[PDB]
């Protein structure tokens, strides 16, 4: 399935 | 044999909406290796976080985090089209190697997770019992996430469309679309599936001129 | 930890009626030790057999035999009176020690089973699949045996009643009881659980006087 | 539970 993006600042 | 050296819990990664997706099942004999292809959650996403997890729960937050890394440089594409291959390899020493490779860009990142990582024997027994007690709840959770994920996608696609429609969208439609986007965001936080689909509907009813402009 | 030793299949013993009763669940971490008390199946039984099995099936015959031993010199007593403590202990090198001890007499016997014994990886995986594919049938089997075991006890309880009462029991009541005993005995050899219970019921309904 | 009969 789908992956999250890195946690933003 | 009366003895087999095994990974005592499932190993996998976090995927969109707070779900654990397993790559290696509990009680699998070591050494072992498995690969699966994943993709991006949102259009034009340029990086993915590989959050490695140990446990039997379908809610990623109730499993044990083992480590995390990012894979960047994903070229622009619609959501779900990039092919990111994740491989989990546990050697005979119990060391876990996790790598992620983007087939289009060729970029790759990896981590090494030492054998002593993760849950101790007492926490393992508890994890198995906890997943058994929560089997039905976790089934309802997976259903809720597939609707949350649709809601997330609609919210993002509508936002992008509002931005590129800019000036050619009437200020009446924009303030209505704005309100319904906020309402959908609020719903997406809770666990009521009908609530979420209901706010998706309310958004679609104010988006007709947007849909026309975008097309 | 990312890895550990487990015993891959349930371990237990054969119990009355050809059932496997588990002492150590599949995928239990090792070392581990578990004990459970068992008793005799019939009145005046002076020897029991501890048949050690590995696997997930409810029919003892469908599991892997790891070895067996007898315990004798048990004082002949009513069914359910002896207290035979059976202990399974697997050490850190995977060696299985099984012991049985009769609490009244103190008589004990044991066997040691090497770690390499039992089913291999292919056979383990086939065992788990076959258990799952037959879960409904194995459950029916277990339910059948518990009813046969109740039935056989009812046959023996009732036969001892006929003797005990003897002359006090009216010829009419004795004959109807004998013939209900015969029907139950026949039903018990079949595999229809409702049929056995029905014959136990028919017997109860001609035993009121004997009761 | 009961052990097998004689």
């Amino acid at each position: 399935s789908y992956l999250p993006r890195p946690t933003p600042p | 044999v009366l003895l087999l050296d095994v990974t005592p819990l499932s190993l996998g990664i976090e995927t969109m909406g707070g779900v654990m997706t397993t790559l290696i099942a509990k009680n699998t004999t070591i050494p072992t290796k498995h690969s699966q292809v994943f993709s991006t959650a949102e259009d034009n996403q340029s990086a993915v976080t590989i959050h490695v997890l140990q446990g039997e729960r379908k809610r990623a937050a109730d499993n044990k985090s083992l480590g995390q890394f990012n894979l960047d440089g994903i070229n622009p594409a619609p959501r779900g089209m990039p092919q990111i291959e994740v491989t989990f390899d546990i050697d005979a020493d119990g060391i876990l190697h996790v790598s992620a490779k983007d087939k289009n860009s060729g970029k790759e990142q990896k981590i090494t997770i030492k054998a002593s990582s993760g849950l101790n024997e007492d926490e393992i027994q508890k994890m198995v019992r906890d997943a058994e007690a929560n089997a039905e709840a976790d089934r309802k959770f997976e259903e809720l996430v597939q609707t949350r994920n649709q809601g997330d996608h609609l919210l993002h696609s509508t936002r992008k469309q509002v931005e590129e429609a800019g000036d050619k969208l009437p200020a009446d439609d924009k303030t209505a679309i704005e309100s319904a986007l906020t309402a959908l965001e609020t719903a997406l936080k809770g666990e009521d599936k009908a609530a979420i689909e209901a706010k998706m509907q309310e958004l679609a009813q104010v988006s007709q001129k947007l849909m026309e402009i975008a097309q």
